[PDB]
């Protein structure tokens, strides 16, 4: 029963032009967040492109930044002088796919970098320092799917590791033994989509756990008795769409929550209404709305969190449950 | 006023970062970098590349220094980690840096680590990073399932930061042994108990649906019929109890209870309207299941 109460004066209208300007003009927090920069760039581009506004960003500049961030190993860093990581590898590859500029980086070395991060049990480390997370299972296969190179990894052992993070409640955690969390469920469902293993999800059970994320305010949390947050609009919805149970949440209440999270003055979305916005929450607010069928937003792949049309172009569209 | 002192901080972080990178290409893997990253990471634990740098220094110093000077650096490092975790107890790299560090110690104090997990779980009993690190520690220290299951039994009952703890139970239990009938009916007890204390605490209910999903037997059917009545007394507007009764009747004789299953679906929809679409599909699936069953009659 810990939930937000939505107030009278919370926005009830989609403010796309503000979100475009907020993103267009972002970094003019930015300094402490250079460590995620490649992914912030992905987040900004993806939300802008979903909103039709991708031209307002700097393609040529970005194509040069990415290239400068590919290390000799083939992994991509968050930023210049930073170390390569699977996260920013996925982000970069997504950006280049957004831009149809795959050739910009060495594809073969990306593939080899991602291939190098798989472990005996099928899991992936995010980098050479070995942190295991189901996030990285998703990042690995998502990256390779986009490069047509999924057969570079050990799929079977990959699947098995993921399925081993499946829990009593039907959900998934970080690692074997970890508590279900909408975030990791997105990664695992996304992963099983990519690998054609959705028949292994118990969809009614996980779909029920997922829809119970929705609180009286209409907002979604990540796991039982926690506070809601707009970014879960993405984690939960993307998961539900994937397993064909998107209609199990109350779409209008959720939509009212998501709009309530906008900052009417500065643009962007925040985790919850009246808080400081950021780009991440702004992407996931918009991507969540698109998952629910908002008309001014391009349809988004629930797997790749990129406009459907981009993926249509590259002909990578995992079959979903229903 | 406040802008001054925090442009001050950005200036210094911003110069320190610069000097760290400069030092890095040149290859100055020294104490001076440990000191510079200390400044930065203390204010920004998610700067992953800096945990990487630290690691590389400690490994580079680790040889060209005395096992006494190394040991000093490990102790210095553990306290920096804890100080960083008090800042950002959710930092993936801060926690994983502590994982790396402990994993490579020749004689690591796991009891102290488990106590640290205690402290962090006191602050945030749902902190999944800490539960993970706790399971990391329990496995490095070969803590046995029953010891952990006691820890869990002390963090649900005393207080209700429940779901993360009932999950851990969920995993620890099968490690003691389609889970044994004797254990199943014993958990039906602990859980049926749970929801006469807070019938609106959801962990017990989620857990109990697992227990049902996972022979009827006079023993079990009677415990289920009992559950079903216990549940009916409780119905004296609690959605979890209502769903459970449907699932119990389903568990018992779905053809016999078809009428009541339908009644319940109605009450449950009115109590939990947000789940209307789920409950409709669940009802459709049960109704179809039943039609299959009626075709068993000749
Ligand atoms: C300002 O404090 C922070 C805290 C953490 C991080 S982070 O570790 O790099 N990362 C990305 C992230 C980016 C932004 C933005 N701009 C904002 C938040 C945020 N979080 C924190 C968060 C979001 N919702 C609730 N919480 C607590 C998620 C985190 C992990 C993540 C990374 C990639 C993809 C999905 C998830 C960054 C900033
Ligand atoms: C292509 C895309 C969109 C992603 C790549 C895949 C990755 C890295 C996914 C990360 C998934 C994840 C773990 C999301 C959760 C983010 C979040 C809201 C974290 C905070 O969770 P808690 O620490 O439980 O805090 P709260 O309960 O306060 O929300
Ligand atoms: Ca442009
Ligand atoms: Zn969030």
């Amino acid at each position: 029963q810990k939930d937000v109460t939505i107030k009278s004066d919370a926005p009830d209208t989609l403010l796309l032009e503000k979100h475009a300007d907020y993103i267009a003009s972002y970094g003019s927090e930015y300094c402490m967040s250079e460590y995620l920069r490649m992914s912030g760039v992905y987040w900004g581009l993806t939300v802008m492109d979903l909103m039709g506004q991708l031209h307002r960003m700097n393609k040529e500049e970005i194509l040069v930044f990415i290239k400068s961030c590919q290390h000799e190993c083939g992994g991509v860093s968050a930023s210049i002088g930073h170390d390569p990581h699977l996260l920013y590898t996925l982000s970069a590859v997504q950006i280049l796919t957004l831009y149809d500029s795959i050739h910009v980086i060495n594809v073969d070395k990306v593939v080899a970098y991602v291939q190098s991060l798989q472990k005996e049990d099928g899991s992936f480390a995010g980098d050479i320092w070995g942190e295991i997370d189901t996030r990285f299972s998703f990042c690995a296969v998502a990256t390779l799917a986009l490069l047509g190179k999924l057969d570079a990894i050990n799929v079977e052992k990959a699947i098995e590791f993921v399925l081993s993070c499946m829990n009593f409640d039907g959900g998934f955690g970080c690692r074997p033994g970890s508590e279900s969390h909408a975030g990791q469920i997105y990664c695992c469902t996304g992963f099983l989509a990519i690998t054609s293993q959705l028949h292994q999800v118990n969809s009614d059970l996980l779909g029920w756990w997922l829809c119970e994320r929705q609180l009286p305010s209409g907002g979604l949390n990540g796991r039982p008795e926690k506070l809601p947050d707009v970014c879960y609009s993405w984690w939960v919805l993307a998961s539900l769409k994937i397993i064909g149970r998107l209609h199990w949440i109350d779409r209008e209440k959720l939509r009212s929550f998501i709009l309530a999270c906008q900052d009417e003055e500065t643009g962007g979305f925040a985790d919850r209404p009246g808080d400081m916005v950021d780009p991440f929450h702004t992407l996931f607010g918009i991507a969540g709305l698109s998952l629910l069928g908002e008309e001014q937003i391009k349809p988004v792949s629930p797997v790749f969190c990129m406009p459907e049309e981009v993926l249509q172009r590259v002909n990578v569209q995992p079959e979903l449950v229903s | 006023a406040k802008r001054l002192e925090r442009e001050q901080k950005l200036k210094l972080y911003q110069s320190a970062t610069q000097a760290v990178f400069q030092k890095r290409q040149a290859g100055e893997l020294d104490e001076s970098v440990l000191e510079l990253t200390s400044q930065i990471l203390g204010a920004n634990p998610d700067f992953a590349t800096l945990w990487n740098c630290r690691r590389e220094v400690l490994q580079h110093l680790e040889t060209e220094k005395s096992p006494e000077e190394s040991a000093a650096l490990v102790k210095a490092e553990l306290g920096f980690l804890e100080s960083c975790l008090r800042v950002n107890p959710k930092s993936y790299g801060t926690w994983h840096h502590r994982c790396w560090l402990l994993s490579r110690l020749p004689e690591p104090n796991w009891a102290r680590e488990l106590e640290l997990c205690a402290r962090f779980l006191e602050a945030d009993e749902r902190n999944f990073h800490c539960w993970d690190y706790r399971r990391f520690v329990a496995a490095q220290a070969a803590v046995a399932p029953a010891e952990e299951l006691a820890f869990t039994d002390s963090l649900i009952t005393r207080n209700f930061s429940n779901y993360s703890s009932w999950h851990y139970r969920s995993c620890l239990l099968p490690q003691l042994h389609r889970l044994p009938e004797n254990v199943l009916l014993k958990e039906l007890e602990l859980v049926q108990n749970a929801f006469f204390t807070d019938p609106n605490d959801q962990s017990a209910w989620f857990y109990h649906r697992w227990l049902l999903g996972a022979e009827l037997s006079v023993e079990k059917s009677t415990v289920l019929q009992s559950e079903l009545e216990s549940c009916k007394e409780l119905q004296e507007e609690n959605k979890w109890c209502l769903l459970t009764i449907i699932l119990l009747m389903r568990a018992l004789d779905p053809l016999l209870y078809e009428k009541e299953t339908l009644q319940y679906f109605s009450t449950l929809k009115a109590v939990d309207p947000m789940r209307a679409a789920y409950l409709d599909d669940l009802r459709s699936k049960f109704l179809l299941e039943n039609s299959v069953l009626k075709m068993e009659y000749a």
